[PDB]
């Protein structure tokens, strides 16, 4: 059947340097190809069709090529407001088709680096009150990326995290994360200091309270 | 000429689910319909469509598991029976070809959700969020279903500084959410709507 196979599945590139995204048809399409960038909530935007040639108003940073069962997408010039997913699409056909769409490809856009600032919230009285409670952290506007570490009376804590981190900026590339840690109120008040470690590189920036 | 989806909604596994795709400002006797869904998180996945003269095709994973249908004005997709895997967005997206150039999906609708899950609908939970001059304040989110929440900051005047974040499906199923704002120094409070369980909340986060 009719398979796209998309690669790589992230790239990334300085701002002003060039991206290249490729597609491989199992079989001869024919240069009926399309090109998508998408964006967090949504839909994709058409970028290039016929394999090579520009959607209106679409700028030409964008590059499509190839023929036969090999094409690739070239993104010049990169901005800020480039870091999006891409995805190729054929429109050979409509039979047989196990996916028309590659799996997409990442674009993360490396502007100028910025330091997260760092903070933390206790659970409010209202949630240790239902049994459970969720501790909070957030690292606020930053680039490249993080890592955190949460810590309860300095042991490493390693269960109950989750970690929701945000698109690009569109005009400057950087993130923000929340994190959280969950614990039973009981798990809760059997402890007394709780810290967020948020580190970048090697350098480190860390938040606690004492419950 | 635009494109417009219906229908989603959170819905039981096994239960039949019609989506609506109503479109203006073109002929379906000239432009091919598609049906995309996309998965939280995920990738575009191509469902099937239906050509100006009435063929319709699926992919292979969907043969046997959607319909897909028309009038001159809408394209309906049923889903025959629902899974927890087929929770997606789903779009309405239109094509064309010319002599040998494919002209691409260069029109889609904004898409609408459906969620399947054996749980009832439920609305958030909201806890305050507060440090322990200006300062951050926020509001976490908890326990929803089916996505989405709005949350604003007074009513959506206080814009500036504010931070919200991606949502996270927990163990339970449930959703949740952060939103965090800065501000000055009065009252700072989120508001939490959650229209698929007809319910808004307003918390005020007390310094």
């Amino acid at each position: 059947a009719i398979k796209m196979t998309q690669t790589p599945s992230s790239v990334s590139a300085a701002v002003g340097g060039t991206v290249t995204i490729n597609c491989q048809a199992s079989e001869d399409i024919k240069r009926y190809l399309a090109w998508y960038q998408q964006k967090p909530g949504q839909p994709p935007k058409l970028l290039i069709y016929a394999a090579s040639k520009l959607a209106s108003g679409v700028s030409s940073r964008f590059k499509g090529s190839g023929s036969g069962t090999e094409y690739t997408l070239t993104i010049s010039g990169v901005q800020c407001d480039d870091a999006a997913t891409y995805y190729c699409q054929q429109g050979y056909t409509s039979s047989n088709v196990n996916n028309a769409f590659g799996g997409g490809t990442e674009v993360v856009v490396k502007g100028d680096p910025v330091a997260p600032t760092v903070l933390i919230f206790p659970p409010a009285a209202d949630q240790v009150a239902t049994g459970t409670v969720t501790i909070v952290c957030v690292a606020n506007k930053y680039f490249p990326d993080v890592t955190v570490t949460w810590e309860v009376d300095g042991t490493t804590q390693t269960t109950g995290i989750e970690n929701s981190k945000t698109p690009q900026n569109s005009a400057d590339c950087t993130y923000n994360l929340s994190s959280t840690l969950t614990l039973t109120s009981t798990q809760y008040n059997s402890h007394k200091e709780y810290t967020c470690k948020v580190t970048q590189g090697t350098t480190s920036v860390v938040q606690s309270f004492n419950r | 000429q635009s494109v417009e989806e219906s229908g989603g909604r959170l819905v039981t596994p096994g239960t039949p689910l019609t989506l609506t795709c109503t479109v203006s400002g073109f002929s379906l006797s000239t432009y091919t319909m598609n049906w995309v869904r996309q998965a939280p998180g995920k990738g575009l996945e191509w469902i099937g469509d239906i050509y100006t003269d009435g063929n319709t095709y699926y992919a292979n994973w969907a043969k046997g598991r959607f319909t897909i249908s028309k009038t001159s004005t809408t394209v309906d997709l049923k889903i025959t029976s629902p899974t927890t895997e087929d929770t997606a967005t789903y779009f309405c997206a239109r094509d064309s070809w010319d002599a040998s150039s494919y002209y691409g999906l260069d029109l889609w609708g904004q898409g609408t959700l459906v969620t399947v899950s054996s749980g009832q609908p439920k609305g958030p939970s909201v806890f305050p969020l507060a440090p322990c001059s200006t300062v951050t304040l926020g509001c976490l989110v908890k326990g929803y279903l089916p996505e989405p929440v709005t949350v604003t900051w007074n009513s959506g005047t206080l814009t500036n500084g504010v931070r919200t974040f991606p949502s996270v499906r927990q163990s339970s199923g449930l959703y949740s959410l952060s939103s965090v704002v800065s501000v000055t120094s009065q009252p700072v409070t989120c508001n939490v709507a959650h229209p698929a369980t007809n319910t808004k909340v307003d918390k005020t986060v007390a310094p």
